């Protein structure tokens, strides 16, 4: 009743694969002292053509040139702090160590967890239903076969899902009929290969779970947006307005939500052609940013990412068939209110992540602290007479989007 | 007129009573600067002369 | 029309103008032998010197 040992039991980890995917080149060292608080980059050009019979284009309007912009900022505080009678934390508990251990493991954790937060919440592609989940050698192949089809080449192309999934395609491997080493791997290990489909195929854990949010009834937009280059080459963000919701519903769409255009269609974003997905045409669709709610009336005000782009001026800069104008007919992907957790696929220049170093405070004790690249600075002070020793940890991180339509959710299809 | 150095360093615990003591200083510099030689090479005792 | 001020960017160099400046004639030419070495903040707050 009185002996103890000296040694902490084991307990429960999570797993890191969002930071070791992402893009920790371009965002790197560049929010210094000189930079500000935030720091921006270019964009590509794009061209039209102009076709005539004898090369004439004294009455047609030549290229103009525009240049976009892609900024990156910096996040909150991730700070973790804690209060101590040092008698009795002195007891048995020698120089503090055993504090250290599991505070860097909570601000790695938080980071990816906000990390996916934001990546799910900035992502413009959907595939699939949200209620099925992924069972076949399909599912993830789509993924990789969508990315191919919208053209992007430079990079590498990631899919990440929880254990479970993993599993069921593994027992898919088992009953394969000609490789031996596939069988006997998924047999023993149950580990699935690298590139499943062409897409490199990750696994993990910790991956943010979200809810639906309730929504009800026919909607409809009733004023055409604004979806013109000038207006959103800097954000690639846009904003619309609905009609034929609910009555009266507070948050009518919760962040991340996937809204649907029926009648536009993506592009191949080279050849400007339409996209067919087998059967049918792929229909264009947006994510909620922030949350919404619905006045009486039923007319709901959304800020949504990803933009139909189909200026009329500069036609080089199209990205959908057909310009988004009143009266046209959208719905929301999912059910009602239920929760799920999504799987993410991404090209590799989608989301950038980059951290700010911290000088130590004047006149009090600091050190550092080092966990898969990260740096945590910590802090101990003596405030207050009542023998209430304070420590603290602190990170700074930051982030960049640089192409919504380079990534988004899926799920698998029926 | 004669102004002085100024360095506050003695008189530190100790009673002083002659104020006819000036305090001059000597500032050496070194400096790197360009200097043309010439070789005198008259070949009787010796040429190679710079 | 083109649009490329995008393309460029707002400098602040690393330059700092004159400012204005002050002399100082009064402290030279004052006595300051004397009183040098002679008060403590912890011992007291004045000094006496004797007079002829």
């Amino acid at each position: 009743s009185q002996i103890v040992l000296k040694k902490f039991l084991p307990g429960f980890m999570s797993d890191l694969v969002l930071a070791k995917t992402v893009d920790r080149q371009l965002l790197a060292g560049e929010i210094n002292s000189s930079t500000g608080d935030s720091v921006s980059f270019k964009r590509p050009h794009q061209f039209s053509s102009l076709r005539t019979p004898t090369g004439d284009i004294s009455g047609q309007n030549k290229n103009n040139l525009i240049s976009g912009k892609a900024t990156g900022r910096v996040g909150n505080y991730i700070t973790v702090a804690v209060e101590y009678q040092q008698l009795e934390e002195a007891i048995k508990l020698n120089q503090l160590e055993e504090i250290l251990a599991p505070v860097r493991q909570r601000i790695v954790t938080d980071l990816e967890t906000e990390l996916a937060h934001f990546m799910m919440n900035n992502g413009a592609l959907s595939l699939g239903s949200p209620n099925t989940p992924i069972t076949k050698w399909s599912d993830v192949a789509q993924t990789a076969s969508f990315l191919k089809d919208l053209g992007v080449n430079e990079g590498e192309n990631y899919a990440v899902m929880d254990p479970w999934s993993a599993q069921r395609l593994a027992d898919a491997q088992t009953g394969l009929h000609a490789s031996d080493q596939l069988v006997r791997t998924a047999w023993e290990n149950a580990q699935i290969p690298t590139n499943f489909g062409g897409i490199r195929a990750l696994m993990s854990n910790g991956l943010a779970s979200r809810t639906q949010g309730a929504f009800g009834g026919t909607l409809t937009v009733k004023t055409q947006p604004t979806v013109t280059y000038n207006a959103v080459k800097d954000s690639y963000q846009f904003t619309v307005t609905l009609t034929g919701a609910t009555a009266s519903v507070t948050g009518f769409l919760k962040a991340g939500d996937q809204v649907k255009f029926t009648n536009t269609y993506w592009l191949q974003q080279q050849t400007k052609q339409a996209l067919y997905n087998g059967a049918t045409p792929i229909s264009f669709t947006a994510t909620v940013t922030a949350d919404a709610n619905s006045d009486s009336g039923g007319d709901v005000t959304v800020t949504l990412s990803g933009v139909p782009i189909y200026d009329t001026t500069n036609p080089q800069y199209n990205s959908v068939s057909r310009q988004v104008e009143a009266g046209d007919a959208v719905s929301v992907v999912g059910t009602a209110s239920q929760t799920m957790k999504p799987n993410l696929f991404y090209n590799k220049f989608f989301c950038g992540l980059g951290s700010i170093p911290l000088p130590k405070l004047h006149s009090i004790d600091s050190a550092v602290a080092t966990y898969e690249g990260f740096s945590i600075r910590v802090h101990k002070y003596a405030d207050g007479d009542a023998n209430v020793q304070k420590m603290r940890f602190d990170l700074l991180p930051a982030y960049v989007c640089f192409n919504p339509h380079m990534g988004g959710q899926f799920f698998g299809n029926p | 007129p004669t102004s002085l150095d100024v360095t506050s360093m003695t008189s530190w615990e100790y009673n002083w009573f002659g104020a006819d003591v000036i305090y001059i200083a000597k500032y050496y510099e070194v400096r790197k600067e360009s200097v043309d030689v010439i070789s005198y090479r008259h070949p009787i005792t010796g040429e190679i002369a710079t | 029309p083109n649009n490329l001020d995008s393309n460029v960017s707002q400098i602040v160099l690393k330059k700092f103008l004159p400012g204005f400046m002050s002399d100082l004639v009064l402290a030279k030419t004052v006595d300051r032998q004397l009183l040098a070495g002679e008060i403590n903040s912890s011992t007291g707050d004045s000094v006496s010197f004797k007079r002829p």
